[PDB]
Order: structure tokens, then sequence, then C-alpha cells
């Protein structure tokens, strides 16, 4: 895991680095 | 709520993995 403020993307790598795969769920972003 | 808190923030990792289904 980083450090910093993670609002924006670094939430998502952020919890994709943290519960993996499984653990979120984010909408197809286009 | 608590994605105003991770957000403005220096979310801890126990926070963030609180997330986590």
């Amino acid at each position: 895991f980083v450090n910093q403020h993670l609002c924006g993307s670094h939430l998502v790598e952020a919890l994709y680095l943290v519960c993996g795969e499984r653990g979120f769920f984010v909408t197809p972003a286009t | 709520g608590i994605v105003e808190q991770c957000c403005t923030s220096i979310c801890s990792l126990y926070q963030l993995e609180n997330y986590c289904n």
C-alpha cells in the first residue's frame, strides 16, 4: 500500500493493492 | 460518510481494507 490522500484514481489502485481482484466494484468508466 | 473520510485524509490501511467484500 502507498500513502497520500486517496481521493481519485489512487483509491482504486489502493483497493486493488490491498483487497486484490475482489473487494470493490467499479462500473465500466467510459 | 466513510468515503468522505477516506478521501479527505491519509486513509489508514485498515480503514481502506474495511471496504473489502
